[PDB]
C-alpha cells in the first residue's frame, strides 16, 4: 500500500531528530542517547536541544566533534519511553544505482524525505537526493531503511559521510578526545613529463620544473610540519623515504599510516634534497 | 591538487 | 512496457491545459469546463485562452482567485468532442515518501513530466518532484494517476496546495465571491521564559518582555484590525477570551474559527490589559 | 540484489569514458574505437585523451564535429583487451515519464550515475535526471541500459541529443566532412491577425504590420542568405513560393527539405514582394 | 514568525 | 520567436 | 584680509537656510519670509521647517513647486530681529569662467561653501563648485556675492537654476498656482538625409525613414497630446503650420510659444499627413 | 611670476615626505625629526620607511599613534644636511572660504597639490581641495603656507584634522603614552516632545518613549562603562548629576571634562532611575 | 570685469572643436586646419566631423593616430573665414600650483571650462581642473591662455599630455607614418636586496632570487622580443651591456635611446646569462 | 533626443 | 546620533 | 612595476 520509501522511513525516521543551539538534525544510534550529526550542526557549542519525531524534548550535551570528517555525536538522557533508534547499515555494499532514501527532521514534528541514489562512491557518498539544511546531519537510508551515511549540506548533487567512517569515529567522539588526523600542511599536484616539459615551455610559469614525474609541492601552508621542515612552493617531491612517489594520493596514506608525531625523511628536487617532516594533528 |  | 509513470501521465495528462494572458497551467476537473489552477497564474485578468493537448483551444473565463491560497477557476465551453478530465484524489491519505508525479502543458501541444515524492506534510504539500513554472498550476499526482495537489511554482523542493484544499474552495470561487480569510494582522511569536529572560539580559533588546509564556506581538501591521484595536509591538497575548495561550498557531485557529466580522477579546501585558479586535477579511 | 538502475548502468557504464583537452564525458559505440560526445566537450580541438572507466587511457583523435546539434564523434585505437561498448536504443519510442539513467565519467575511474524520467520530448530530450558537466557527452539510458541520448550541459530540466540523431550524424562526422545546416538567416515569429491589429493599435510600436496572418520577420542576421536578398525586419512573409504558411516551424521545415544552395521564392508584404533566398550552410 |  |  | 570667497558667503550666506520635512537648503529673498529653494527639497509636503544660519527657526509653509524647474517657494513669519536676505544678481550676464560659489546650510548653524566656475551655459548653469545634497537649493554667488543661482543636486560638473528663471516664477509659486509648462509629448530627433538614408540601409532599422530632413517622431508617450491626436513613433514632423522644421528645439519654441490649450498643425509623413494637437500642462 | 599655490608650496611642500610600511604623507614639523601624518597611514606598525621631497630616506620610528583623532608622530634621524620644515600656522584663524592648499607626497620625489577652500567647519576642518590617498597625512596650508590641518583620506569633500589639535597632541604622542579619549558608550540621540510623542503614535516603534525632551539612549556598545552600569537601549537620560539635559553634545563636554576613571551620576527614565558610569578609555 | 578664466577662455575657447565618428574634443594649432585631439577620441577611424565653437563644420580626415601616447592629428579645409587658433604654450614651464584651465567644446556651440592646478608633474600632466569626456582632446590652458597640454579622459585628478610632447609628435602624425615606440616587452620590477632576502624567507614566494640588487622580469609579454629572446619571468636584469642596472627607468631609457631593430646585450642571473634582444615597436 |  |  |  505504500511505495518502498515510505516503508524505509516508517522504519528509521522516528530516530531522526532535531538540534538546535539557539541548527540541523541528528539520528539516534542507541537505546542509551547516542545521536549523529554534522560538526557544522552543533557549532563549537556544547549545550544541544534534541526533538524527537514525537515532540519530547531533551537538553543533550554535545560529546565532541571531528571537524575533518564533519561528525558529532551528541548524548541525551534516555528518560520515559525508549529512545527509537536507526539501525545502521553499512556502505561497503554501496554500488552507484542503489536507491538512497535523504531524511531530516527540520522542524522537530515530522521527516523530511529526499529520494535519489547513489551517484557517486570515492570517501564521500554522492547522491541526487535532495540534500538540504535541515536535511543535514539526519541519515541517508537504503532501500531497506538502514543508515548508510549522514547527509552534508555543503548541481543536484549531494554528499553524506558514509556510515562506516562514523561507525570507526564513534566511540572515540563519543569519549570526548581528539580523532587523529595525521598531515604535513602541502598543496600538492602530481606532474607529468610531459607536464613538467609542458610547464617549462611558457616563459611566465613561475619556476622551472626538473622535467621528471613527482609531487609538485604547490603550496606550503603557514604554521605547517611542513614549513617547519623548509619545504617550499617548487618542490618536486619523488619518494617518501625508499618507495618512489608521483600521487599525492598515496602520499596522503603513507602520512596517514604515519601517524601523529613521526618524522618521514622525503625526496625533493629544488638540486636534490631530502627532509623530515614531524606529522601534526589537522586542525 | 591534493592537501596532505 | 510503461513505467508507472507513464501510466499516470496517459491518466491525467490529457485534462492539463495551458493558460495565457497575453503564463501557466492548468487541469480540467469537470466535463462541463471547470479547470483548476494558480492565481498567479491568471494574474488579475479576467479574459484567459486554455489550450487543451491536443490542440483545441477555448476562450476561457477566471471565474475568480483565492490570493490567500493561490487558486483560481477558470471555465470554458464544452463543445464538440468531450472535455477529458483528471480524477481528483484525496490528500488527506498522502504519506511521506508517497511517489509524486507533477505535470505541466506549458506548450499546449504535450506534458511536461517530473518525478518525485511528497518530502512533506504540514498545508502546503512539499515534493521534489521538480515544480518550476509552466508547470505551475498543473496536477500533482499519486501513483495511481489521482490529482492530489496543484503544483505552485515559488533547493529541490516545490510546493503544491493539497488537492482537498481546492475541494472546500471549489464550489465558491466558480459561482465568483470571497473565500473568507479572516485575520487581525499581527506578526507573532511564541516567547519562553527562558527566552523572555533571555531577551531581558541583552541590554539592547527593544523591549523588556514580562518574563511569561505567551504570544509576542512582533509586529502590527497597517490598517489591520490590530491596529485599530491599539495593539503595539511588544504587546504579550496570554489568553484569547478565557483559554489561555503560547502558541501562535492555537491563536490563528481561534481567529479562523472566529469568522469575519467578530469581535475577539485579548489578555495582553505591556501593564495589564485587554483589547477587542474585530476580525476582517485578508487581503 | 540491485535496482535496475544498478543494472542498467552494469551494461553501458563501462563503456562511458572521459574526455579531456588540457573536458567532459564520452561513450564507445563500436569495438573499433568510435566514440560520441558533446562539441563543447572537445572544444575545436582535435588531440584528446580517453580515459576508460578501468584506467586505459588512449591518444584519441577528434573526427569532428556538428556545432549545431552539439555532437562529435572521436576515435581511438582499438589496442589490447577489447574496448566495451554501449548498445544503442531507439529514441522514437521514448514516451514521457519513461525512466531516464544519465551517466558519466568525470574522473575516469567511476561512473557517475543521475535518476529521473523523460519529462519531454519535442528535438531535445528533456530529463529531470540531474545533467551536469562531466557528465555531459555521457549516455542517458532507458531502463534497459540502452542508449537513449547523449547528455549535454547547457531548474531540475536537462537536456540530451535523441540517440537516433546521433545515429543520422555518425557515418558522417566519423568521416570529417561538414553535417548539412541549411538555412537562411532570419529571426521569424508566427503573426496573428488578433495580433497584427493589437500590435497597430500601440503607438509605439516599431512598424505597422499588414493585419494578416503569416510569419512576421523579426531580425535579418548579418552577412546571411536573407540579408542578401534584401529581407529587412518587419517583412511579413506569407507564403513559400506556391504554398501559403503563417508557422516559422513549417518554414524551417521547407528551408531544411531544400538543401543547401537552393534558391527559394518568398511572398512577403512590406507593398507586396517577392524574393529569393540562396540557402547557405549555418555556421 | 506567524502571521495572524 | 524561431530562426530559420 | 580674507579672500574674496569669504567676502561673498558673509553678504550672502546668512540668508541660506536649512530646510527640513522630517532635506536641504534654501535663501531668503525678502525681508518679508520668501524664501527660495529646491522642490525635491520640499517634496510633495507643505510644512516645512526653516532653520536660519543664527539658529531662529520658523514654521515655513510650502507655498508651492514647479516640478519642471524644480523651484519652490516657502514662506516663514517674519518676527523678531529682521530677517537676514541674499541680494539677487542676474544670470544673462555669466560668462564660462566667471567664479562661482555655492553656499549651503546643512546643519542650520554655518554655511557650507565650494568654489568652481561658470563650466557651462545653455538652461542650466553648469559649474565645477562641488554641488552636492544639503547644499542643493541653496545660493550659486557670483564674485561679488549676487545669487546668480539655486544649486540643485542631481563627474565634477553641478548644475544650478539661473536665479532670472526663478525671478520669473517667483510671483507665480509664491501665490501659489502652477506654472505653465505646456507640451504634446513626443521624443523627438532631428532627422539628417544622410541619417534616413543611413537608417534606410540596415536590414534591421525598426521603420523607414523618408529620406528628408525633419523631426522623426522616437517615442509617443501614454496619455499625452500627441498620444490622442494619432501621432506615433516613425512619423516625421516637417513643418508646424507653415514654417518647416528639422530643429527638435524650434519645435520646443513653437509649443511654448503657443500656450496651453492650443491646437496645433503638424505636417508630417508616415504617406503625408497633417494632425492637430491640444497642448496641454506638462505634470 | 608663480600664482600663490606655487609659492606656498615653495614654502612648506619640502617638508612633506612619503611614508611606507611595506603608505601615505607626512611632513616635518621640526628640524629635530618631528614628523606628523596620520594613524591609519603608519597603521600598527613601529618602523616606518620617511623619504623627503629630495631623496634622502630615514628609517623612521613610529613613536606613537591615537586612534580616535587620526594622528601619529614619527621621529626620523636628523643627520646630514637639516631637515626642511613646515611652519605651523592656526586652525581657530580659518574662516570659510579661506583658500586651501592640500600637499602630498606619494612618490617621495614630488609634492602632490591640489586647491580648494575652507568648505566647514565644525571638529574636522572640510575641504573641497581634493583630498586622496597618498596625498593623506600631508598638510593642509593656508594661502600663505602655513600648515592648517593634516589631510586624511576617508563628493568632492575632505577632511583635514585642524592643526591645534594635533598641536595639543604632539608632546604626548611623540613621547609614548595614550591621549586620553573618555567615554562610556551610548549611542544617544536627542529626543523632542513633538518627536516623543509622535514615535509614540506609531504601533511599532520599539519602545514608548516618556514624552519628555532629552537624551535617547539607542544603543549600548558591548564591554562598556554604560552596559557596565546597567544602561539599555530605550533609556532617557534627563540630566548629568544635577544640570539637566537634551543636547547628546553637551553629554559630549561632561564626559571629556569629566576625565578618566570618573563615577558620573546620571539622571534616566525607563520609571525615574539613576546610575553611576566609570569613564573609562575610548579603544 | 572678467576673471582671467573667462579671459583665458576668449583667447584659446574659439580653436576648441567637437569631434564625432558616429566622440570628443580637439584644437586647431594652424590656420591651414591642423587640429590635436586624443587617440581614443578618433577611434580607428579615418572620417571625422569637426565643428566649430561658432558652428561651422568641415569635412575632416584623420591624419593619424599614435596610441602610446594618446594623440592625433586631424586636418580640415580651411575655406571661408580664416580658421581660430589656439596659441602653443610650453609645457617645461609648469610648476605644481600653476592655474590650469581644461577647455572642451562638447556640443559644438559653445565651450565647457573647468579650472585647477597643475597636481602633479612627471610625463603626464596632472590636475584637480575636471577633466571628463567631451571636454577630453580639448586643450589644457594656463593662466595666460597657452595651450600646455591636452586633456584626456582616462579621485578629482585628471591628465594631461604635455604639450611639449604633441610639438614633438606633431610632424611625423601630420603626415601620415608611424611614432617610433621601441621595447622589447618586459613586465619589470627593481629588486632591494633586503627585498630579495625578504622574498626569500617565504615557503611560497614564487622563485627564489639572487639576493642582489638589480631589474627583476615579471613577465614577458607574449609575442614579444623579450619572448623571442628567451628571458623568463624570474630573471635578474643586472646591467645592460657595460653599465649595470637596478632601475626599471633607466633600462626603459637606454631602451627608448637605443631605437628600432637595435641589438641591445642583457646581464642577467637565472646561473648567469646575457642574451640579445631586437626591439621592435609598440603596438 | 528632445522631448516636446 | 551621537557616540558618547 | 613598470614596462620596458
Ligand atoms: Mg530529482
Ligand atoms: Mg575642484
Amino acid at each position: 500500500s505504500e511505495s518502498f520509501v515510505a516503508a524505509a522511513v516508517s522504519r528509521s525516521g522516528p530516530a531522526v531528530v532535531r538540534i538546535d543551539t539557539e541548527q540541523g538534525s541528528g539520528f539516534i544510534i542507541d537505546n542509551s542517547g547516542i545521536i549523529l550529526t554534522n560538526a557544522h550542526v552543533v557549532d563549537g557549542a556544547s549545550k544541544v536541544v534534541v526533538t524527537l519525531r514525537d515532540g519530547r524534548t531533551f537538553d543533550g550535551q554535545v560529546r565532541g566533534t571531528d571537524e575533518v570528517t564533519d561528525l558529532a555525536v551528541v548524548k541525551i538522557e534516555p528518560q520515559g519511553s525508549a529512545l527509537p533508534v536507526a539501525p545502521l547499515g553499512t556502505s561497503s555494499n554501496l554500488q552507484v544505482g542503489d536507491w538512497a532514501i535523504a531524511v531530516g527532521n527540520p522542524v522537530g514534528l515530522d521527516n523530511t524525505v529526499t529520494l535519489g541514489i547513489i551517484s557517486t562512491l570515492g570517501e564521500f557518498i554522492q547522491t541526487d537526493a535532495a540534500i538540504n539544511p535541515g536535511n543535514s546531519g539526519g541519515p541517508l537510508l537504503n532501500a531497506r531503511g538502514e543508515v548508510i551515511g549522514i547527509n552534508t549540506a555543503i548541481t543536484g548533487i549531494g554528499f553524506a559521510i558514509p556510515i562506516d567512517q562514523a561507525k570507526a569515529i564513534q566511540n572515540t567522539l563519543a569519549a570526548g578526545g581528539t580523532v587523529p588526523h595525521p598531515y604535513i600542511g602541502v598543496q600538492m599536484m602530481n606532474i607529468t613529463v610531459d607536464q613538467a616539459q609542458q610547464n617549462n615551455r611558457n616563459p611566465n610559469s613561475p619556476f622551472i620544473i626538473p622535467e621528471v614525474d613527482g609531487i609538485l609541492v604547490m603550496r606550503v601552508l603557514p604554521g605547517t610540519p611542513a614549513e617547519r621542515a623548509g619545504i617550499r612552493r617548487g618542490d618536486v617531491i619523488v619518494a617518501v623515504d625508499g618507495t618512489p612517489i608521483s600521487d599525492g594520493a598515496r602520499l596522503q596514506r603513507i602520512v596517514e599510516q604515519a601517524g601523529l608525531n613521526k618524522a618521514l625523511k622525503l625526496d625533493l628536487l629544488r638540486r636534490r634534497l631530502s627532509l623530515t617532516v614531524q606529522t601534526a594533528q589537522l586542525r | 591538487a591534493a592537501a596532505a
